[PDB]
């Protein structure tokens, strides 16, 4: 997604979210302190990043340990 | 004219529309006379009321979906997940008025205030654990509840 | 679930710790810190 | 032969909308 | 420069317009003298009747006006080309923003002073070693 | 069901009835092909007399087969 | 009301070697590679080319001549492999136990056991198109009326190339022969649908259904008497039916009742064949042409009566809506965009109808009992369906930039919805998400359960239930609508919602699908993924003319990469990469789709049957407690059915392997365009030429990397191929193996 | 904010200050071209850093820079 | 007491309703009505 998608989308939608939240009625008390926006697009590139790298380290130790525990144990 | 939805509060520049769900005559007289909104009360006596429907609601989904379902402790799981969940709500909102109303100190709209936001934040905790620890007493006595609406211990 | 090992005790109150009580104050903590002036 | 729970909440469904109109009627009268 | 004359054009409302950043912060407002009452794309989101004479609209963002000022001197056959953006705080204050030095950025002027002109080339740029604790940048120094 | 004075009846007092509804409600009706006359019925022409009895004949098949089986 | 110019284009070739004419910075010179690209993105965008409705209409015309000459010989290709290249007279000798094959493969490089034993001697690629169901429902007896029909599509191939000529380079019309939009309407309506349908149906009732008739009686091939034998002697025809005795005398005095032994409202399936009753059919083609044609006179052309469409849209308008229509009449008949948004929003939503129809009611003979020819037909129109919603997607955003003027549309329906696109946008995400969490969560719940080995807390039907009440209330409707609301038909409208199991040769058509708490689960999960690409495409339409971050989106363009790395980066802002972002999403919501048909048609319907009554499935049942867990989805559906199409190497299904493995490797080569951006490409491609410079030979063709929008439509373009190609492989080597 | 630099090669053919939508850059007097001009950025607050003036420059690589320094509301674009 | 008829839970929270529920918050709203300015 992070990889795929770039931020302009997600800016786009951030604008919606915040006036959503800007016009409920009893979401009106709490108001960030911070402007949320998307992620930058070297910052969400790193968490797609991260996202492919652990991904795949979890689901090959998934892969690589059971099968030969299962095969020998 | 005959239009029903039209520009808020008259000028037509700010982003929001003056309509039949946002700004009905039943919409300002019913969300400006909830406890967040309704005017003439400290922040302890709106925290109390708005804490004390938020308790009384969440010993439901543990009661019933619950992991304690299945044993007859189904009630008491019940009231110690929703206890959890209150105190871990009110250390939310006592934490944003502990860091959003630090500086200037706003002196009307006593509401959105520190002392305002932490009277706010009392209010809410004795009322999310009375409106817990109530709803959890009348399911527990369910028996006796039934039995006084039934009326068969006359 | 149980603990055949001695001071079984001892994750009965370690893991709600790390678990829970560890992470709220951590959060809280740094949630009033990132965000004051 | 009698009637079921499911008729009797379709019922009250039913008569639910009147209650809402009559609600209308009762703010456009009192206007 | 200090106050706005003009009246609101006729819109029925939106939902992209002023947000909870103009009571608090800052917002702008364009203020231009029409011909007749035609119909303008505001960047808000849909169209609207602009009024005829001096009329004035409120805006959240600098690029929106800009957007609506570039809409203003290019799809028009009358050209309005007397529109003036100002910043509005929630203090009251006035600031003059744009043309404030009077003739347009496109075409060159006596009064402007050269802000931000370097006089060298991009190949002529100093290296990130001789300053590289100095805390400065390698364009700016 | 088969030719009958009885469903011929039925569709010529309904096909006459369309004919009342055409001269009522249609909003411009000479504008066509010009009919020779106004003997007939209104100052249709020949587009909107095919036109109103062609819904004589819709309105025909529906109350006879509607009536065929009831 | 004809408007004709005449020659208004010179035909000639010298125009043919000069590439990129049509454009005013391709015809300058290919000073640059990017200029090849630039060649094929704008060689259809013909509102760039000209700007005056007139010249652009014409060339769209002339363009559907030509689209329709690509059809006509690709359906004369169809027919012709039917007549020599087929074995259709083969099957029609016996249906139920060989298979239909109508491709021979060339024995050049081994690949001649491609041709694998489909019965009967004859060698061959298995189809599953299943057209051969479709020529058996039309009447089609040997190969030399299939080898004829080519020949005349092949001729009105021709036929539809001369009149693309003629009405582009001799007689093309004016602008308001096109803008005569009311009598476009009606005579689609009446002459195309009415009249073509009506044409049909004298087929079903001269062709169809006398031959299908006498086939289910069971009558050999070489012994059917030929089709127009029935027309030139009417006994044959009067025989088989009693009311064709009677001629034409009782439907023009309204004595139709006469006609019920052969215009029927059985329903239901034929058992003896397995699909619909030919009569049912020809009385329903015969019900659509009427209602078409009686639809067909609405609008006012030339005789006064008929509804000229503008008041129509004036007279709509409420307290809501303000202006209401006033002014879609003027945009709709001056942008082609807009049309071109509504028909393929409603050409996609009947080609996914198309596809949720022609599996629960079967309208071919024997189609229901070929598992390949009902899976591969389902799942190919849910594709062309989604295809062309998401270019609905598309062009409403074109529509929006190029061709949506504002000061003709004041307070209309479309000022209106672009007023508000926040409080649209912000409520559809929201039910986006909690559709996502109520959906997804579920699945991740009771797959949490089941590993932590409490399987009572889990979401199935033993564990807490969620019973889909309201459809399982629907199928009970429909199970008691014959006889109460539905009194002149006999069986149901189909035999899924509920009824007697269908078994024809061994297998069975249509059994009743019962609803459980997975069926709920896997139609939230469809639900919600139609409703993000219905986010992605809806706030691609809305937010193309400007936004609060980029207020100057109409200026720069509908196809632009980005506006820069400011305000913190706008990469993929525009109303294209939306329709970018969409095409993914419809990936994603198909192929759920078609895994949740194939799994349940495939565990509660499908499989052999057993004389005693009892019906033993594909898979035993397996959707019922073990479609509600994403490793349920795993082990059970994408490990256990594609172990057919891993271990047929050798055999029939051996290029299902080479094209599995194909399509996974192009998904693998779509992440590299996804993934990567054009400035790193840019820069490796100037050290290839600074290799090429060194031995001097270096083009005078600059050679450069493909444009950002390039490469993301190369990236979505390699991506949806591989997905497609690897499901394609996966379900026809699957279902070809399970008979 | 964005430090928009302007190096000497400037022609002065105020395209950079026509394409930017922000109204930063601005044409000050000059004598080191033929067009006796060159751009200019006092309005530098109100950069967002679009780097739509490096879009439309004839030199070879192109003599106006925008240097993506700091951000804030302006520079990050927002309207909340 | 019981309900020989269908639906003999609804009464056993329609009656406490409609005794309690309803006039307490009528005559809390009319008593906010008729005596605000
Ligand atoms: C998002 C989907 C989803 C859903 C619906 C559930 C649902 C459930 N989970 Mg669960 N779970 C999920 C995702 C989900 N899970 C994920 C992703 C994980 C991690 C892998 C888990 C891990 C997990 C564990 C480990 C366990 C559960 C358990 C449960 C059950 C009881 C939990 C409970 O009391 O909730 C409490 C919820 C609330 C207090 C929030 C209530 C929200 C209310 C209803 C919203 C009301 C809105 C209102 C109607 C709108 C109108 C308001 C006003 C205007 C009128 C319940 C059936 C437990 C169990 O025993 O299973 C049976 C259990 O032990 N879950
Ligand atoms: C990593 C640590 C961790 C631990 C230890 C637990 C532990 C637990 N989870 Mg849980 N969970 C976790 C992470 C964790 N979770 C995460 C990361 C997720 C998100 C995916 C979830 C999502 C999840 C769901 C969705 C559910 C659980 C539930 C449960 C409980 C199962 C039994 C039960 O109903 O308890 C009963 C409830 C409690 C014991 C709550 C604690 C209340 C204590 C007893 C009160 C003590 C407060 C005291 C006054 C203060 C003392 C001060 C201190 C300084 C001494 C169990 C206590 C289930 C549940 O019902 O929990 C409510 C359930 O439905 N979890
Ligand atoms: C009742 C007479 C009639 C009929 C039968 C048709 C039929 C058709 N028109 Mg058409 N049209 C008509 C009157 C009619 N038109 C009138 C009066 C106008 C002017 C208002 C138009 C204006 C018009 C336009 C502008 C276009 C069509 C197109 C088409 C084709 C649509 C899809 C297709 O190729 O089908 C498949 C083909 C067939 C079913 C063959 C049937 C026709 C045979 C040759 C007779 C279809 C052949 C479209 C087109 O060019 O498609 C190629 C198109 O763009 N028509
Ligand atoms: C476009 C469609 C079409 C065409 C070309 C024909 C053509 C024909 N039909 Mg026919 N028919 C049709 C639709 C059509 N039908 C439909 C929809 C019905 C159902 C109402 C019938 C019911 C029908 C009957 C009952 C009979 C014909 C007969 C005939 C033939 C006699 C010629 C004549 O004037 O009639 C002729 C070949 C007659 C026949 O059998 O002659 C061979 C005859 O008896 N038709
Ligand atoms: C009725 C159908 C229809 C029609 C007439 C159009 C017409 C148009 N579209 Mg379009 N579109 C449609 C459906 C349609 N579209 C659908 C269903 C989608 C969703 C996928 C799109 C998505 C789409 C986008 C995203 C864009 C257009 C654009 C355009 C315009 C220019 C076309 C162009 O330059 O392409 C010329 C032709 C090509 C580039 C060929 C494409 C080749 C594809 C990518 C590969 C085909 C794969 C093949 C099937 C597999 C085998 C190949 C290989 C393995 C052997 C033109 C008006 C463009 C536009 O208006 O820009 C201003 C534009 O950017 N369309
Ligand atoms: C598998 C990867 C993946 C996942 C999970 C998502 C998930 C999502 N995408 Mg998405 N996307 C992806 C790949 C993915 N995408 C790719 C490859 C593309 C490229 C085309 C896109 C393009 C795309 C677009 C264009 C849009 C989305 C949107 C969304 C959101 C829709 C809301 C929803 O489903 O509810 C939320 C559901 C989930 C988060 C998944 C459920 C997981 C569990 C229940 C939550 C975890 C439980 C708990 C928090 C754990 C606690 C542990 C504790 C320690 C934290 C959702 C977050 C849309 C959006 O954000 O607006 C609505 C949107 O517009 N996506
Ligand atoms: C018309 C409606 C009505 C109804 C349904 C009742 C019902 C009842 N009356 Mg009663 N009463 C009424 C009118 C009514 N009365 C009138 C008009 C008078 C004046 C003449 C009286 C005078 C009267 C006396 C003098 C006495 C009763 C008593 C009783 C109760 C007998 C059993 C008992 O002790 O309950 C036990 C008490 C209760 C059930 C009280 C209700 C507490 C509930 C369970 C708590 C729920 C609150 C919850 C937190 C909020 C939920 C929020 C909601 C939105 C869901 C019974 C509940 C006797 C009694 O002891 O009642 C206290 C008694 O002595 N009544
Ligand atoms: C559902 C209610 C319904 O369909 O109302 C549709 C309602 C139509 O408004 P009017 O009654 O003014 O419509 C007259 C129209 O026929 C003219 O286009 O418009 C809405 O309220 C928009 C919100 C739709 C989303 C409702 C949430
Ligand atoms: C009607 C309606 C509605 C509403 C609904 C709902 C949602 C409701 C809720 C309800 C609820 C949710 C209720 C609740 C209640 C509660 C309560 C009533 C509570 C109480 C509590 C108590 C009684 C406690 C006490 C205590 C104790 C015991 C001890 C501790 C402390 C304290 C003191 C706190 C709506 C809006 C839709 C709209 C219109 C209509
Ligand atoms: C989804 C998405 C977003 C939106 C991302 C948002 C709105 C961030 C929301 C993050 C939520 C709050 C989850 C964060 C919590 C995680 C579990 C991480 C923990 C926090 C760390 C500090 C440990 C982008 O901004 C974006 C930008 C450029 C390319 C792709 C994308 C992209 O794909
Ligand atoms: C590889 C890559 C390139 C480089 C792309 C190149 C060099 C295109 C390669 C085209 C070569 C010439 C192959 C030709 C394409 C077809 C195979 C042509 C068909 C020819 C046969 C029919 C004979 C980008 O430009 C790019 C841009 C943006 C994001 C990602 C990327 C990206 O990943
Ligand atoms: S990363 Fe590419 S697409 Fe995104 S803003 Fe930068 S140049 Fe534009
Ligand atoms: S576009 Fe480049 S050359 Fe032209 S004025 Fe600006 S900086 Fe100078
Ligand atoms: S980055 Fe954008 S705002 Fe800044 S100078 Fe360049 S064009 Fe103007
Ligand atoms: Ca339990």
């Amino acid at each position: 997604m992070f990889l795929i998608s770039w931020r302009g989308y997600w800016q786009e939608l951030i604008e919606t979210i915040v006036w959503a939240h800007e016009r409920t009625p009893l979401a009106n008390l709490v108001r960030w302190k911070d402007k949320p926006v998307a992620l930058s697009i070297v910052q969400a590139r790193l968490v797609g990043l991260a996202h492919f790298t652990v991904g795949y380290v979890l689901t090959y130790a998934a892969f690589l340990i059971a099968s030969t525990a299962g095969k020998f144990g | 004219s005959n239009q029903v939805v039209q520009a808020y509060n008259g000028d037509p520049f700010v982003g929001h529309l003056s309509t039949p769900i946002s700004d009905s005559a039943f919409t300002r007289t019913f969300i400006g006379n909830l406890p967040a909104y309704r005017k003439g009360l400290s922040p302890i006596l709106r925290g109390l009321e708005v804490g004390m429907a938020h308790g009384y609601f969440l010993i439901g989904p543990w009661t019933l979906l619950g992991p304690l379902r299945d044993s007859e402790y189904q009630y008491i799981g019940g009231l110690i997940g929703a206890l959890a969940l209150i105190l871990v709500a009110t250390a939310a909102l006592s934490s944003y008025g502990l860091v959003t109303f630090q500086g200037e100190q706003g002196s009307g709209d006593t509401l959105q205030t520190a002392d305002g936001w932490s009277q706010f934040a009392a209010g809410f905790f004795v009322g999310g654990m009375g409106g817990a620890f109530v709803a959890y007493f009348l399911l527990e006595n369910l028996s006796v509840v039934d039995g006084i609406f039934r009326g068969l211990f006359n | 679930m149980d603990g055949s090992y001695a001071a079984s005790y001892l994750p009965w109150i370690l893991i709600p710790m790390v678990g829970w009580l560890f992470p709220a104050v951590t959060m809280g903590l740094l949630f009033i810190h990132i965000e004051s002036e | 032969m009698a009637l079921s729970d499911t008729q009797i909440l379709a019922a009250l469904v039913v008569a639910l909308l009147p209650a809402f109109l009559a609600f209308r009627l009762s703010t456009e009268l009192y206007k | 420069m200090t106050e706005l004359s003009g009246q609101p054009p006729k819109f029925g409302g939106s939902t992209g317009g002023l947000l909870s950043k103009a009571n608090r912060e800052e917002k702008y407002a364009i203020t231009w003298t029409s011909a007749s009452e035609q119909v303008f794309e505001m960047p808000t989101g849909g169209a609207a009747i602009m009024n005829e004479g001096e009329n004035l609209l409120y805006l959240a963002r600098k690029e929106q006006c800009l957007a609506l000022g570039t809409q203003l001197r290019t799809k028009f056959k009358p050209k309005i080309q007397d529109y003036k953006i100002y910043r509005v705080y929630p203090s009251g204050e006035v600031q003059y923003l744009h043309p404030a030095d009077g003739v347009f950025p496109e075409k060159v002027n006596e009064g402007r002073e050269a802000q931000g002109t370097k006089t060298r080339r991009i190949g002529q740029n100093p290296e990130p070693v001789t300053i590289k604790f100095s805390g400065k940048a390698p364009y700016e120094v | 069901l088969s030719w009958s004075p009885k469903v011929a009846g039925v569709m010529i007092a309904c096909n006459i009835l369309a004919i009342a509804f055409g001269k009522l409600t249609i909003k411009q009706q000479n504008v066509g092909t010009p009919m020779p006359s106004s003997n007939f019925f209104g100052g249709f022409g020949l587009g909107a007399v095919l036109g109103t009895a062609s819904f004589g004949h819709i309105l025909g098949a529906g109350v006879i087969l509607g009536l065929a089986n009831m | 009301k004809v408007s004709v110019d005449n020659n208004p284009v010179p035909t000639s070739f010298e125009k043919w070697g000069k590439p990129g004419h049509f454009d005013r910075t391709l015809a300058r010179g290919p000073k640059t590679t990017t200029w090849i690209w630039n060649l094929h993105a704008n060689a259809h965008d013909f509102d760039s080319q000209t700007s005056d409705l007139e010249d652009v209409s014409r060339k769209i015309f002339s363009a559907h001549f030509g689209h329709l000459a690509v059809v006509f010989v690709w359906l004369s290709g169809m027919y012709f492999h039917g007549a020599k290249f087929s074995n259709y007279e083969g099957w029609l000798a016996d249906p139920t136990h060989i298979k239909p094959s109508a491709q021979v493969v060339w024995p050049i490089v081994g690949q001649g056991i491609l041709n694998g034993d489909v019965g009967g001697g004859f060698h061959g690629i298995q189809i599953t198109s299943g057209l051969f169901y479709l020529w058996r429902a039309s009447g089609f007896t040997d190969s030399y009326q299939l080898y004829c029909t080519a020949i005349g599509g092949l001729v009105m191939a021709a036929l539809m190339l001369f009149a693309g000529w003629f009405h582009y380079h001799v007689k093309a019309p004016k602008l308001e022969w096109f803008q005569n939009v009311e009598s476009m309407m009606n005579h689609h309506l009446a002459g195309l649908l009415g009249l073509g349908s009506l044409g049909w149906a004298g087929h079903q009732i001269h062709v169809s259904m006398p031959i299908n008739k006498l086939l289910d009686a069971g009558v050999a091939p070489k012994d059917i008497p030929l089709p127009h034998e029935f027309i030139l002697e009417p006994s044959k025809m009067a025989e088989l039916y009693p009311s064709f005795a009677q001629g034409l005398t009782p439907f023009f005095t309204l004595n139709w009742g006469v006609y019920s032994d052969f215009l029927t409202f059985k329903g239901g399936l034929n058992p003896v064949t397995g699909g619909l009753w030919l009569s049912d059919t020809a009385h329903h083609h015969l019900a659509i042409a009427v209602l078409f044609i009686i639809a067909g006179h609405m609008y006012r052309t030339n005789w006064g009566i008929g509804h000229s469409m503008k008041e129509i849209l004036e007279a709509h308008k409420g307290p809501f809506t303000g202006e209401g229509h006033k002014g879609l009449y003027e945009i709709l008949t001056t942008s082609w965009h807009a049309q071109l948004a509504i028909n393929l929003a409603l050409l996609g939503s009947l080609t996914i109808i198309v596809a949720q129809h022609m599996y629960a009611m079967p309208p071919y003979p024997y189609q229901a009992i070929d598992y390949a020819t009902q899976l591969s037909l389902f799942t190919h129109h849910m594709w062309i369906g989604g295809f062309l919603i998401v270019g609905a997607g598309a062009h409403g955003a074109i529509f929006m930039v190029r061709d949506y003027d504002p000061a003709k549309n004041v307070n209309n329906l479309l000022d209106r919805m672009l007023r508000h696109r926040d409080a649209i946008i912000s409520h559809l995400n929201w039910v986006c998400i909690f559709l996502g969490f109520h959906s997804f969560g579920l699945y991740i719940h009771n797959d949490t359960m089941r590993a932590l080995g409490r399987p009572q807390d889990m979401f199935s039907d033993t564990a807490i239930q969620l019973q889909p009440i309201f459809a399982q209330w629907v199928q009970h409707l429909h199970t008691l609508a014959p006889g109460a609301t539905a009194p002149n038909a006999l069986a149901t409208a189909s035999y899924a919602f509920g009824g007697e199991t269908i078994a024809v040769a061994g297998k069975v058509a249509m059994m009743p699908i019962t609803l459980g708490t997975a069926d709920f689960m896997v139609h939230h999960i469809h639900a919600f993924t139609i409703h993000v690409t219905a986010l992605i495409l809806l706030k691609g339409v809305l937010y193309a003319r400007s936004s609060r971050l980029v207020p100057d989106k109409a200026n720069l363009g509908f196809r632009f990469p980005c506006d820069g790395p400011g305000r913190g980066g706008t990469c993929q802002v525009s109303g294209w990469d939306h329709v970018f972002l969409g095409l993914f999403w419809m990936y994603n919501s198909l192929s759920v789709v078609i895994f949740h048909f194939s799994w349940k048609m495939q565990s509660d319907v499908w499989g052999t049957v057993s004389p005693d009554g009892s019906v033993t499935h594909v898979t035993l049942g397996n959707f019922a407690q073990s479609a509600i867990t994403i490793n349920g989805w795993l082990r059970d559906f994408l490990w256990a059915q594609a172990a057919n199409v891993i271990n047929s190497y050798g055999s029939a299904l051996s290029a299902y392997g080479i094209m599995f493995l194909a399509g996974h490797f192009v998904f693998a080569f779509s992440l590299m365009f996804l993934f990567s951006g054009r400035g790193y490409w840019q820069e490796l491609i100037e050290s290839i030429v600074w290799a090429h410079n060194k031995l001097n030979v270096a083009p005078a063709i600059q050679p450069r990397a493909l444009s950002i929008i390039q490469g993301r439509a190369v990236g979505v373009a390699h991506y949806l191929l591989g997905g497609i190609v690897t499901t394609w492989a996966f379900f026809l080597a699957r279902s070809l193996s399970i008979g | 904010s964005h430090s928009v630099k302007i190096y000497d090669t400037c022609i002065g053919c105020t395209q950079c200050v026509r394409a930017c939508p922000l109204d930063v850059l601005e044409m000050v007097p000059w004598d080191g071209c033929k067009a006796a001009q060159i751009a200019s950025s006092p309005r530098t607050e109100d950069c967002v850093g679009c780097k739509r003036c490096e879009t439309a420059c004839p030199t070879d690589f192109l003599s106006i820079r925008v240097y993506l320094g700091a951000e804030t509301t302006r520079s990050m674009g927002l309207a909340y």
